């Protein structure tokens, strides 16, 4: 159960983190290059 | 050849200097990949009997609109018989070697005829070839036993 | 065919794939009359130098004439710097274009020879003294015809990129 | 002098120059088949231009396109107009034709270093240029103006 | 002879495009119109599969080629393999039962059932096309309709999951386009797109590995490969049951089937380089997606990760250069199609009945919904690789293809089998954790005042209809092996020499 | 001196005389027949161009106009843009109580300037005809006259467009100087070597100034800041007309003044466009994600689409010709004028152009919502629609020629554009009775004149964004026979 919480952490936070960081970074660069 | 997962061609198992082949090519019922277990000469001698008994008891499977499974079981158990005869001939006593490889040749020519009859969905010729190949299957069964 | 000294090969790949290996072009080199050009050509085998013919193209093809190639920096016929710095001279035009299958090195004019060569196909004996002439094909002239018969374009380039896949010193010498 | 813009070509057929009365070293190699070079239209040519010793400095194959020139109306060098059309009865070019030219400096860019961008020049003084014209076609839609 | 596969593929769209306005402003008319169309299409598919499809010949049957665009050499190549007819029948069955399960939808049901029929055409187009660029067309044609029946139907954060899915799948379909562009242009002289003409080419390894990367990044998200798998637990876990039972039922299998078509028999010498690592990836995938599932409080994300886990056996059978391995991969494609379809169906109906999602809440509901309880238990047993169900024979034939592999050696086979069979300890854990959390128990506040409705006859027929092939394939696997095995040899004949 | 090859253009100016005649006699009593004679002038020019299709690429005037098949195609596309946008502004003018007269003049003469710019050959005409276009553009943008935001917008438009043309014509000046004293592009490259200035810094400066002015006139992402400020203020129909028409005419020029007179430096030139192309593919498709307007994000999406077009500009005529670029400009017209027609109808019925007001259109108008969704999906290109297959042809030519970093970035940004297109399609499919606005709640389709001709061009653009992706082989075959651009 500890291993399951650890693995779903690794999935939701720091490998879904990259997949969601692509979009967060695209939003952020869009707003930046919109206001700069 | 890096230990785990040999790569590249994925080679076939070889044919060790035997005349068990056809001489107009190697053979046609050969299944490409089968895990023939390297048991030992008694184990090969018994597994020949078992696969020949299978091919012998494949009598019920034959019929109209069933020849595909006949061809599949044929080429499978004949591939097992091929590699087992290869290891038996290569580990023979050199006095029963020649009759045994002639037996294997006259058995495998008949397996080739049977595969040619079943792959082409020829039922009557399949059975008419199954007659003498059944004679040969009982012959190898009473030889190994 | 005066004293083939060094056999060497570059194997080509016509068409869309890069590693099809459409035959090979085994050539002999007259390493006694022309030391500079033959030593250059042996070096352009990438043996001791990062720059070399490996990956370069045959950037000009003309029917019933010569197939040029041997530029590796560029692909048009500009970057052809030799091993001797950038560009070296011509040497002792003793022999002639014997006809099909020569390895005359390409230069703009006098005393400006680089990396680029051209494989002759038809008897062009009227390049003597202008371009240094050496080398000869000994296996694969039908591959040269296979290069020649390719449909060219406005720029006299082959429509299919005729790339050299490898270029190594053969064990003859 | 310098700035050859190194482009190693193969060479062209040598032939003797049947000189002209205007000093032009004129040399026909392959006579074209088609319409004559018209005075005043855009014509597509290919060429390799060489200095006295034979070094190449400009070529239309270097940029991989025929050169579109308006001949006759002085948009080009007088050597080019007099070696393409012919003023003193020199035969003009046809389409698909080839021709060698030894342009003298009286017709070429004089004793003037034509083209001097930084320190050194594209052409030196008294160059006595050497052109190898390959007339490829007329421009498909062209005017005499 | 006859344009069979074309009237298979275009018929759902060409019959849902008859709903232009169609002034019947209840869900009844279009619901019955589209289930009738789906039944008609399934029957056309079967009459093509029964009386006009030779199951012994491992070649292209019902072939059909037109000329669409001459510049790309882009045809309308259609064709059926032994490894594609099963996925086509599964598409018919699962999408038909999906539009059956979508009977109670009434929001914009005309648009819903039209997009269902669009998916129904696009999936069979992807499975039946023997042209590379057409495979790309029908890959991206099941991208917008799924988006529209995912963002406006089902799921709390449905918009996030839908945009994540569409952008992930498009960002992988561009890799697929890089692959088809590479093969078509830089494939050989006379550039083509017809896979039948294409499967016997050279493709040197320095270019074959590049094509294999370009196609594996494409198929690594559709059959989720664990570096690139995060779209699924958001997409499935926040979708309606009728869409999710084909998102896992048949949409997940393209990518697994694709790794067989355009990777296994088109780029064999590069698959012989890449399958050793796909094996390690799949073995880690089973454990990873079986250990993340106890991590999920949610009910539906648990089954999404379950699908990520059960795709690992297909990855392994594909990377097993064997007849048993690939036959187990195709059999697991079909088996998990049925299983995941019915499991997502039952989870959606359980959410509709209970209106609770997380397993911390939602205690004992077995007495409330006993029919759902027993069907969920039977299908969890089928997900468990339990004998008598197709999951067992799939997740055993893949093992047998490992242990009878000529590519790999014993030092690796031991590790691979060990890490594979830990998966079947961890899979009991999450499946029976789900069962004991959501069904086994007694909640004192739910005694009689709720008295929820049980599984109606429609939903019971859904679950039973998806169960009976699972049982029938567990007791007789050659309902699925026999339609593929010959073709599998036509794959592996390209591998041994 | 019978220059008949310009008959499809002279028709326009002939019709324009008639326009002023209708402005002369009665001065108020001709609302619909004026638009009628204008549209019939457009279609008469079109059929004259189709009648003069089989002629050779003969240069008519004294070295001033080349009526090639390529320039013929681009003149056909400009006339198609004008003919498909001429029924867009039959109601915008009567909405803002402006004069239909002299708006038809500006549209007709901008079409004329684009038609001449496509076939222009002198550096004079590559200056005069773009300036006919640009001056008519500044007039069309500042036409409502209802506020001060649009007035400052179009004044900044005028200033930056004048600076753009001035940079372009400074580059043309350096062409005319470094090339001896030669203009007339086919003779320009001969001039660069008759004077031996082909390898000179002056001609490199000419290339840089010319491509900067073109990127200004093509709104490529470095030189692009004008379109967002000036397409928000200008009225939507002339936004459509000038965006699409200026970009197709400037693509005709960006083929003409680059392939004919600048091929000798075609290495360096390519890099410039490649940079701009990559930038115009990224930032445009990376800006419109985070834009709350609609005309503004449409302008940025248009920037992205032209960034895809520069892929077909970069590839020559041999290794994948200009047919991909031609058919993509065709689909770009067909699937952007439809989007602008839907944005027009949403703004003649609701009033506003903010994007949050589009939420709820599926309930009020299923046909308009379906048309806008299909047009945006064509622009993004998930299923087999026009823009998808156009991008496919572009990336095919790019891969075949060997532009991998153009094609890969274009595909990344195609996904990036799919995002905001579906963000639009989120709104006009969803609805919750409060996420809609009080500008969407009162839509009022039926309080209208009749079934307009706006809807005719809108459904024509929808069909031409849907089926020409399918029916693409005729378009490819009629675009492949433009091999005479040299
Ligand atoms: C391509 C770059 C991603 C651009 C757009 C992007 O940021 O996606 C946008 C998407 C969330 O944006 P939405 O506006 O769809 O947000 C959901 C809302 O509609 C309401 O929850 O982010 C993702 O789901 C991650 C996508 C990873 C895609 C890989």
């Amino acid at each position: 159960r500890r291993l399951a919480k650890q693995t779903t952490f690794f999935d939701k936070r720091i490998i879904d983190g990259i997949t969601n960081g692509v979009g967060i970074t695209s939003f952020f660069v869009g707003e930046v290059t919109k206001y700069i | 050849d890096n230990g785990f997962w040999i790569d590249g061609p994925l080679p076939i198992p070889p044919i060790y200097n035997n005349i068990v082949n056809e001489k107009t090519g190697t053979r046609t019922f050969i299944k490409k990949g089968v895990y023939v277990a390297d048991i030992g000469t008694k184990g090969r001698m018994y597994r020949v009997k078992k696969n020949a008994f299978d091919l012998l008891a494949m009598e019920d499977l034959i019929g109209p609109d069933t020849l595909n499974y006949v061809k599949k079981y044929l080429r499978l158990k004949s591939t097992f018989l091929f590699y087992d005869f290869d290891n038996l001939i290569s580990a023979a006593a050199s006095e029963d070697k020649q009759p045994l490889t002639d037996l294997a040749n006259r058995l495998f020519d008949n397996f080739e005829k049977l595969e040619d009859a079943a792959k082409t969905k020829n039922l009557a010729e399949t059975e008419s070839c199954y007659k003498d190949t059944k004679f040969l299957l009982q012959e190898v069964m009473t030889r190994m036993a | 065919q005066s004293k083939i000294t060094h056999k060497v090969y570059f194997d080509i790949s016509v068409g869309n794939p890069v590693g099809k290996l459409a035959g090979r072009i085994v050539i002999g080199l007259y390493g006694d009359d022309v030391p500079q050009t033959v030593e250059n050509f042996r070096a352009l085998c990438t043996g001791e130098k990062g720059f070399g013919y490996k990956g370069s193209t045959f950037h000009r093809v003309i029917r019933d004439f010569m197939i040029q190639g041997g530029d590796f920096e560029k692909g048009n016929g500009t970057g052809g710097k030799s091993v001797y710095g950038r560009t070296f001279k011509d040497e002792n035009f003793k022999l002639s274009h014997v006809g099909p299958g020569v390895l005359s090195m390409a230069n703009a004019g006098p005393n400006t020879n680089g990396s680029q060569f051209f494989i002759c196909t038809i008897k062009t004996s009227w390049l003597d003294g202008r371009h240094v002439v050496f080398g000869q094909v000994i296996e694969g002239m039908e591959v040269v015809k296979l290069i020649e018969e390719q449909e060219t374009d406005r720029g006299d380039r082959p429509r299919k990129k005729v790339v050299i896949a490898d270029c190594g010193q053969l064990p003859m010498s | 002098a310098t700035r050859i813009d190194y482009y190693a070509t193969v060479g062209d057929p040598l032939c003797e120059y049947s000189y002209a009365k205007s000093g032009l070293g004129f040399c026909d190699l392959d006579v074209g088949f088609g319409d004559e070079a018209p005075r005043g239209v855009l014509v597509n040519i290919h060429y390799t231009a060489r200095f006295a010793d034979g070094t190449l400095f400009d070529s239309s194959y270097k940029r991989a396109r025929p050169l579109t020139m308006r001949i006759g109306v002085g948009k080009v060098i007088r050597g080019l107009d007099q070696g393409i059309l012919g003023g003193e009865g020199v035969p003009p070019m046809r389409v698909g034709g080839k021709r060698k030219l030894q342009i003298p400096p009286k017709l070429a860019y004089g004793p003037e270093p034509a083209g001097c961008f930084s320190g050194d020049c594209n052409i030196p003084g008294n160059a006595t240029l050497l052109y190898d014209i390959n007339f490829v076609e007329i421009y498909p839609g062209s005017n005499t103006r | 002879d006859f344009p069979w596969l074309t009237i298979i593929v275009v018929f759902p769209i060409s019959a849902g495009s008859l709903m232009l306005f169609l002034p019947h402003r209840g869900n009844k008319v279009n619901k019955w119109y589209t289930i009738c169309i789906c039944i008609l299409e399934l029957l056309l598919t079967t009459y093509a599969f029964c009386y006009n499809f030779k199951m012994d010949d491992p070649l292209i049957q019902l072939s059909e080629d037109y000329k669409w665009i001459d510049f790309f050499d882009f045809y309308w190549r259609m064709g059926i393999d032994g490894l594609s007819i099963g996925t086509i029948l599964l598409t018919g069955f699962i999408t038909t039962l999906a539009t059956l399960a979508a009977f109670p939808v009434t929001r914009d049901s005309r648009f819903f059932h039209f997009l269902m029929l669009a998916m129904y055409s696009g999936q069979i187009g992807s499975f039946s096309s023997r042209d590379l660029l057409l495979f790309f067309i029908m890959w991206e044609l099941e991208l917008i309709p799924v988006y529209l029946l995912l963002s406006m139907w089902g799921g709390k954060k449905r918009l996030y999951s839908a945009t994540k899915f569409i952008l992930y799948t498009a960002g992988s379909s561009i890799f697929l386009l890089i692959g088809v562009l590479g093969i078509s242009l830089y494939g050989s002289n006379e550039p083509t797109l017809n896979l039948e003409l294409l499967a016997n080419k050279s493709y040197p390894v320095t270019l074959e590995i590049l094509f294999y990367i370009g196609f594996l990044i494409a198929f690594a998200v559709k059959s989720p490969i664990i570096p690139l798998h995060t779209w699924l637990p958001d997409t499935h876990g926040e979708a309606h049951y009728s869409t999710c039972m084909l998102l896992a039922g048949i949409l997940l299998k393209m990518g697994a089937y694709g790794l067989v078509r355009i990777n296994m028999e088109l780029l064999p010498h590069a698959h012989s380089m890449f399958s050793p690592w796909l094996l390690v990836v799949g073995t880690i995938q089973i454990i990873y997606a079986a250990s993340t599932s106890p991590g999920q409080r949610n009910l539906k994300k648990r089954i999404a990760y379950s699908s990520v886990s059960h795709m690992g056996f297909i990855i392994i059978g594909i990377s097993s250069i064997t007849d048993p391995g690939l036959n187990g991969a195709i059999l697991q494609i079909i088996s998990h199609g049925f299983i995941g379809a019915a499991l997502f169906f039952l989870a959606g109906t359980s959410y509709d009945r209970i209106r609770l999602v997380y397993l911390d809440e939602m205690g004992g509901m077995a007495i409330s919904i006993p029919k759902i309880f027993t069907m969920f238990t039977i299908l969890s047993m089928a997900s468990l690789a339990l004998p008598g169900m197709s999951g067992f024979i799939a997740e055993f034939i893949v093992f047998f293809g490992i242990i009878t592999s000529q590519k790999y050696f014993l030092i690796s086979k031991i590790f691979i089998i060990f890490v594979m069979a830990i998966g079947m300890i961890l899979t009991p854990i999450y499946l029976l954790s789900m069962l004991r959390q959501m069904f086994y128990g007694y909640k004192l506040i739910n005694i009689k005042n709720f008295s929820f409705f049980d599984s109606g006859p429609r939903e019971l027929f859904l679950s039973i209809s998806i169960l009976l092939p699972i049982i029938g394939i567990g007791i007789y696997p050659d309902f699925v092996l026999s339609l593929a095995s010959d073709k599998v040899e036509s794959i592996l004949s390209n591998y041994f020499y | 001196f019978d220059g008949s090859f310009i008959f499809p253009e002279c028709i326009l100016i002939f019709g324009l005389i008639l326009l002023l005649m209708i402005d002369s006699t009665s001065d108020q009593k001709d609302i619909p027949w004026l638009y009628f004679i204008s549209s019939t002038s457009f279609v008469m020019s079109i059929t004259a161009l189709l009648f003069r299709w089989r002629e050779e690429p003969m240069i008519s005037f004294s070295g001033n106009f080349q009526t090639n098949n390529f320039n013929e195609i681009f003149q056909f596309l400009i006339l198609l843009c004008s003919t498909l946008c001429i029924p867009l502004s039959v109601e915008y003018i009567e909405c803002t109580e402006m004069a239909i007269t002299e708006f038809l003049l500006f549209i007709l003469t901008a079409t004329l300037g684009g038609m001449f710019l496509c076939g222009a050959n002198d550096l004079i005409t590559i200056f005069v005809a773009p300036e006919c276009f640009s001056l008519c553009s500044y007039l069309l943008s500042g036409y409502t006259k209802k506020d001060i935001r649009s007035n400052e917008a179009t004044m900044k438009y005028l200033l930056m467009g004048g600076a753009s043309s001035s940079i372009l014509v400074h580059g043309f000046s350096w062409l005319y100087g470094s090339s001896g004293g030669e203009i007339e592009l086919q003779e320009i490259v001969n001039g660069l070597i008759n004077t031996q200035m082909y390898n000179s810094p002056g001609i490199s400066i000419a290339l840089i100034f010319i491509t900067v002015g073109i990127g200004f006139k093509l709104s490529l992402a470095p030189s692009h800041q004008w379109t967002p400020d000036v397409y928000e203020d200008s009225p939507t129909p002339v936004v459509a007309f000038l965006s699409v028409t200026s970009k197709v005419a400037a693509s005709a020029s960006a083929t003409r003044i680059f392939d004919i007179p600048f091929y000798f430096s075609s290495n360096e030139w390519h890099l410039l466009l490649e940079i701009l192309a990559i930038l115009s593919m990224i930032f445009g498709n990376l800006i419109a994600i985070t834009q709350t307007s609609m005309k503004r994000m449409l302008a940025y999406s248009s920037i992205g689409q032209i960034g895809y077009v520069i892929i077909g500009i970069i590839v020559g005529d041999s290794n994948g010709g200009y047919a991909s670029m031609i058919t993509y400009m065709l689909f770009y017209i067909a699937m952007n004028l439809g989007t602008f027609a839907c944005i027009i109808l949403f703004g003649l019925r609701t009033g506003t152009d903010n994007i949050r007001d589009y939420a709820g259109l599926y309930t009020k108008d299923p046909f308009l919502a379906l048309s806008l969704a299909l047009c945006l999906l064509s622009l993004g290109g998930l299923p087999p629609l026009a823009g998808f297959f156009g991008k496919l042809h572009l990336f095919w030519c790019g891969w075949q020629a060997g532009l991998y970093f153009l094609v890969s970035i274009g595909l990344l940004t195609s996904v990036l554009s799919i995002y905001y297109y579906l963000k639009i399609i989120k709104l006009l499919m969803t609805g919750r009775n409060q996420e809609i606005t009080p500008h969407m709640r009162n839509y009022r389709i039926s309080p209208l004149r009749s079934n307009n001709s706006i809807e005719l061009s809108m459904i024509v653009c929808v069909i031409a964004s849907t089926i020409p992706g399918i029916s693409m082989n005729p378009i490819i075959a009629i675009a492949q026979d433009t091999l005479f651009s040299f």
